[PDB]
RNA sequence: CAGAGGUGAAAUUCUUAGACCGCACCAAGACGAACUACAGCGAAGGCAUUCUUCAAGGAUACCUUCCUCAAUCAAGAACCAA
RNA sequence: GUGGUAAUGCGGCCAGGUAACAAAUCAAUCCUCCCACGGUGAGCUUUCUUUUCACCAUAAUCCACCUUGGGCCUUUUUACUCUCGCGUUGUUCGGAGCGGGGGCUCAAGAUUGAAAAAUGCAUUGUGAGUUCUGCGUUAAAGCAAAAACCUGGGGU
RNA sequence: CUGUACUGAACCAACGGGAUCCGGAGUCUUGUUUCGAGACACUGCCAGAUGGGGAGUUUGGCUG
RNA sequence: CGGGUAAACGGCGGGAGUAACUAUGACUCUCUUAAGGUAGCCAAAUGCCUCGUCUUCCAAUUAGAGACGCGCAUGAAUGGA
RNA sequence: CCAACUGCAGACCGUACUCAUCACCGCAUCAGGUCCCCAAGCAUAGAAUGCUCUGGUACAUAGAGAAAGGUACACUCAGGGAAGUCGGCAAAAUAGAUGCGUAAGUUCGCAAGAAGCAUUGGCUCUGAGGGCAAAAAUUGCCAACUCAGAACUGCUUACGGCGGGGAAUCCAACUGUAUAAUUAAAACAUAGGUUUGU
RNA sequence: CACGAGUUGUUCGGAAACUGAGCACAACGUUAUAUCGUUUUGUUAGGAAAGUGAAGGAACUGAAAAGGGGCAACAGAGAACCUGGGAUUAUAUUCCAAAAAGAAAUUGCAUGUGGG
RNA sequence: CGGGGAAACCCAGGUGGAGGCCUGUAGCGAUGCUGACGUGCAAAUCGCUCGUAUGAUUUGGGUAUCGGAGCGAAAGACUCA
């Protein structure tokens, strides 16, 4: 949660992504911090391709 | 994952009081711990405190009704009867 | 022999009401002049539970009729009474749940509770959770109202007796199995010292007519006369009948 | 006021502590006769007093809309007299 | 009496409030223990040992005023348009007003100083315990009261 | 008999007349505080039945 | 006197014949009660006879278990299973 | 007028000591009983248990000292393994943690730690699990322990503490209660069921 | 065992001064007999149980206010003090003497300064 | 929260901490040894073993109910050996 908060404050992810990852973090989707970061990077890569 | 097959909230009792007493108790147990619709304020926020005492989290109304549900059907029938009789 | 338990309880002693946390007697308003000739308007300030009682109680605030002061009434709350509700009591009060009217002003077929057996009783009939009376008919000549009590008996009272419109709150309580001796313990904690119950045949013949024997048995019929003295009047007291009731359950009580 | 009931005939049963029968009522619970039909409605099971009320369903009418959205079935689901 | 759009700031009688209340969870105040560093004393020293042990303290009561959490005000309020957003470890919450910006307020602590070194004995950072406090489920069980005190509503 | 058909405030009247009373706030009392019963059902005495609830007492003798 | 009532106290039968060999007895006659022990269960913590009979358990079982029921004297909120 | 000083005055009773293997009750300085607060270090899950700094103590009649026979909060025992006994009484046995695995029956909750199988030392390392600051997916500094996996190297299987297990029958549903001082049970209670009076 | 000592408080505990489960004086009733009963479900008693804020010309008079007087907690409520001492043979948040080692808080009365 | 599902719903993994739930301290009891002792440490104790240990739990103080009586989850238990 502290990671997601910091990422939202620095504008690395938007509100929709923050909310989704927040509910998935509460649901035991990410095993550690690096797992969450890699998922964030994957989201950002797909977003760049779409853009 | 679903944690019990049939015993829902009654799983706190283990194997200890008979299936039928557990089941009849369970209907009312589930009713008395559920959130009930508040006709004032339009939310599902009525919770029973003590037997018959129902308090809404939303509008902070307290309502007397029902040992285990918010309104007994006898109450609804009586209310409709009283409305019809007053309108007579 | 020694004193039977049922006769020991009459001494009071350790068998009296556990009333320390009780809020006080629940009553209608005093049948004063304002209620006899007009109506009094009240506000439900709180719905509260009290130890030993299934039904909910309502604290209703009225203005004093003769002084600058507030009067707080403690009533047995009908189902549906909510905080902030206006309660009208009196001769001219409208027909609505929670309002208190004389029985002659209440239409036949109406469901009522907190019913005065005598005018000014402040309520003695249909007060347990879920209970109510049904108004059967009025006799405008004799000024008496006939009603059906929760027991099934029909009783007539003066039409000046007041009733609350509705049914007593807290209904449905006896439908949930208790399941545990501890739950019975907590249920009777707020009432009186009457539990657990020891069967008379499990006692010794010194303290109970059913006591003794080399088997547990009542050695004589358990139906006893209405004229039995205390200490002998145990078992099935002046029973008209015994055994499993087949077909229609007859209304209990006197004729 | 001396019987009533019931049967092929009886008896069990009720009855001068008044039964049966008679008139007007009272209460409670069922049921909705005749009209009632090779008639109507409903997927089936089913459904008959009146009035007030809720959502529906079908047919018909159409120079309305639309454009293949259908037919029928393991699995699964809902209803179902006594 | 008086200021602020406001939250709110400052100089007989009647009705509320404090007193005043079961549990768990998670953070925790002091305090206890440990570790790091640095002083002071002691111990061991055949041989090793930048070592081992002890100590390094700050009461009540006051003044001023850098966080955590709760309540609230004002302002933006196309905030929730078809995957709404915020937030807890945790059972949530929002047009009956979420979130953002800027404020008001309460409760716990910080920090500054007065006390206070004139006293005491021969030091300034972390990690674990710890319920003061903060966060305002069993129940057919819903978990005292009063004095005293506080504030208002009316009136002088 | 001034109000009605999901939380307000209301007290120590003003006001109007007569010389402080008066009314505002009606007056009256073969009188019961009010309501419901009612001369019965409640008090005492007398009488009958019932009455292990309880008290007192008894439950022979001879006897391979 | 006359009704009611057993989740009141309680109660809940025998002897005398019968089926192509033997049996035992669906059947029948009878004496009889307030009713004649139903569903179940059993040598059961309830069975005298009794260490009952059969099976199983052991090298050997007055023990244990599973059966059987002529049940001295099982059995339904005196609650049965 | 009364809100900051200032002046004077602040009465009564309790207060030693003890609170227990010697201060109370039990005839007594009695291995019994008696409410509350503060509560350290290491091992460890730990207020278990073992040892220890501070505080406390060496007070319980002692000395000498291998008779038999005892008692023990003391052990061991070849071969057999319940043949002992009314009866496995007593004793032995099992044991922590982790992974795997787990039958009949069942009120679907359990039965279950069913049953069973395996592994755990010591050393030297490797990996994973964070916080703060200025494709920040990087740049420095730093703290707390855990879990996993290797190589090497040992065992005399080695402190404490710590279930034996299975197949059935009778009874009671269960947790409770109960003959202080011979009976703890199948007895009582219980939820549930029924009846009676009103 | 003998002799001689030792317990220091505005603030600590109690009481002055709260209510609880309860108790039972008065009152009334009962009893041949009070040495009995009722006595908190807001509350005694057929029951007239209030004795004084004010004023008005220094203590004398008197409105309104319903339900007598007490007791029951040394763990509930309540309650203004806390460190240092080279200060004892033994007491200490109780003792310490003008540099009270000292630092406070809090009552009750009085005195001044000032007020708007 | 992930996966299936036309729908009703189903299959996972995490979170959370319910229970007159279990192992086990203190506490509260007292099963067995038919151990110790049995002119005792003791007019009921000691050791090991054992039941329970969030509840119908344990406990201080206060308070209420007694001898033809009280109280009793009932043993004729207890009411100062
Ligand atoms: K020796
Ligand atoms: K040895
Ligand atoms: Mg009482
Ligand atoms: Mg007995
Ligand atoms: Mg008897
Ligand atoms: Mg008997
Ligand atoms: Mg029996
Ligand atoms: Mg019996
Ligand atoms: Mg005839
Ligand atoms: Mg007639
Ligand atoms: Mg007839
Ligand atoms: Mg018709
Ligand atoms: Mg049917
Ligand atoms: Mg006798
Ligand atoms: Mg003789
Ligand atoms: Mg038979
Ligand atoms: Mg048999
Ligand atoms: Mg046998
Ligand atoms: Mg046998
Ligand atoms: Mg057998
Ligand atoms: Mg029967
Ligand atoms: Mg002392
Ligand atoms: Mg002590
Ligand atoms: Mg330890
Ligand atoms: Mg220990
Ligand atoms: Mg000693
Ligand atoms: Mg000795
Ligand atoms: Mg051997
Ligand atoms: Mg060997
Ligand atoms: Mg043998
Ligand atoms: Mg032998
Ligand atoms: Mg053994
Ligand atoms: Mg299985
Ligand atoms: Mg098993
Ligand atoms: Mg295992
Ligand atoms: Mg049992
Ligand atoms: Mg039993
Ligand atoms: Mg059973
Ligand atoms: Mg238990
Ligand atoms: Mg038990
Ligand atoms: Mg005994
Ligand atoms: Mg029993
Ligand atoms: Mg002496
Ligand atoms: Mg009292
Ligand atoms: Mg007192
Ligand atoms: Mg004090
Ligand atoms: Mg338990
Ligand atoms: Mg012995
Ligand atoms: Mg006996
Ligand atoms: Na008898
Ligand atoms: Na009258
Ligand atoms: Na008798
Ligand atoms: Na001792
Ligand atoms: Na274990």
């Amino acid at each position: 949660r502290r990671l997601l908060r910091k990422y939202r404050a620095d504008k690395k992810i938007d509100r929709h992504v923050y909310r989704d990852l927040y509910m998935r973090a509460k649901g035991n989707v990410f095993r550690n911090k690096r797992n969450l970061v890699e998922h964030i990077h994957k989201i950002k890569n797909e977003k760049k391709k779409e853009r | 994952a679903k944690r019990t097959v049939k015993m829902g909230v009654m799983g706190r009792y283990g194997t200890r009081y008979g299936a039928n007493p557990r089941k009849r108790a369970k209907k009312l147990e589930v009713s008395q711990h559920a959130k009930h619709f508040c006709s004032f304020c339009g939310k599902f926020a009525f919770r029973r405190k003590a037997v018959g005492i129902w308090r809404c989290d939303g509008c902070s109304k307290t309502v007397a009704g029902g040992a285990y549900t918010l309104s007994t059907p006898n109450n609804s029938t009586v209310r409709s009867t009283v409305r019809r009789l007053r309108e007579l | 022999g020694k004193t039977v338990l049922s006769c020991r309880k009459g001494n009071g002693s350790v068998y009296q009401v556990h009333g320390h946390k009780r809020l006080g007697p629940a009553k209608l308003r005093i049948l004063d002049y304002a209620e006899r000739h007009g109506y009094m308007r009240g506000v439900v300030k709180s719905i509260e539970h009290e130890a030993g009682r299934g039904a909910a109680l309502a604290r209703v605030e009225f203005r004093h009729p003769y002084k600058f002061r507030r009067v707080k009434e403690l009533m047995v709350a009908p189902e549906g009474m909510f905080t902030g509700q206006s309660v009208f009591c009196g001769q001219k009060a409208p027909l609505a749940i929670g309002n208190v009217l004389p029985l002659g002003q209440i239409t036949e077929g109406c469901i009522v509770c907190n019913v005065e057996a005598k005018p000014g009783d402040r309520g003695t009939l249909a007060r347990a959770s879920g209970d109510y009376c049904i108004i059967i008919s009025h006799n405008h000549e004799t000024g008496r109202t006939r009603l059906k009590l929760p027991s099934g008996q029909k009783k007539s009272v003066p039409s000046t007796s007041r009733a609350m419109i509705g049914i007593i709150s807290g209904g449905g309580r006896i439908e949930k199995p208790v399941l545990k001796a501890g739950n019975s313990f907590y249920r009777f904690r707020g009432k009186r010292n009457c539990w657990p119950k020891v069967r008379g045949v499990a006692r010794n013949p010194v303290e109970h007519p059913h006591g003794g024997g080399n088997h547990q048995h009542i050695g004589h019929p358990s139906t006893v006369s209405r004229h039995s003295p205390p200490g002998q009047k145990v078992g099935l007291i002046a029973a008209r009948r015994t055994g499993r009731i087949r077909g229609g359950k007859a209304v209990k009580g006197a004729w």
